[PDB]
């Protein structure tokens, strides 16, 4: 409930260290094309590939977001703090946002 | 100018000595001072507990800062450790300045 002239979010990239826990935020800009003309297409390995390399599947117009790499969430300095001072770390909870959408 | 914290009221001086114990006095009074003492020494335990206040790094620096690290390569002796004969040794002086701040 904003409209054309109101930004729907703000840029938060910071990391903050509470010393029991660390909260790392990453804000990035993205661009989504139109994949394969809005079509679900089946895809399969070309005949003549080796037996081991055959596959069968489906390609979709949808895109997706993956943050699964570490450096997404950590700067090299924030990574240095973690690995130097700590015997272990695990993720607790995450929060995800999409905002300031533009369709051209 | 050697380093550290200039203090107008520095930690006080703790003084200690062994109370004199005379040896056997003569049996006839003499006002001369005793030169004759029982040879003795004392030993014991001493504890010092200081509470140091810290100032944390707030930096936004992107790239990794220098840290003080031990060499990974193998060696006959380990640094900051006793040797085969039991002698503790410090191989190098270690300053406190590694982390970086802007002016
Ligand atoms: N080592 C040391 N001991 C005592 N006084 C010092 C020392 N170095 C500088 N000063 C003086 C001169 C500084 O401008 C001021 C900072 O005090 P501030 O506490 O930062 O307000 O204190």
């Amino acid at each position: 409930a904003d409209g054309v002239g109101n930004s729907s979010g703000n840029w938060h990239c910071d990391s903050q260290w509470l010393g029991d826990r660390v909260i790392t935020t990453s804000t990035r800009t993205w661009a989504l094309p139109t994949y394969n003309n809005h079509l679900y297409k089946q895809i399969s390995s070309q005949s003549g590939a080796t037996n081991d390399n055959h596959y069968f599947g489906y390609s979709t117009p949808w895109g997706y977001f993956d943050f699964n790499r570490f450096h997404c969430h950590f700067s090299p300095r924030d990574w240095q703090r973690l690995i130097n001072n700590n015997w272990g770390f695990r993720p607790k909870r995450l929060n995800f946002k999409l905002f300031n959408i533009q369709v051209k | 100018l050697m380093g550290g914290f200039g203090l107008k009221h520095p930690p006080p001086q703790i003084m200690i000595k062994n109370t004199p114990v005379p040896a056997n006095p003569p049996t006839n009074f003499s006002a001369a001072k005793f030169a004759s003492f029982i040879t003795q020494y004392s030993t014991g335990q001493v504890s010092v507990e200081i509470e140091w206040e810290l100032q944390k790094e707030n930096s936004k620096r992107w790239n990794p800062e220098i840290q003080y690290t031990s060499n990974y390569n193998k060696s006959v002796n380990v640094d900051f450790t006793v040797d085969t004969n039991g002698v503790y040794s410090e191989p190098r002086p270690i300053g406190t300045r590694y982390l970086t701040r802007n002016l």
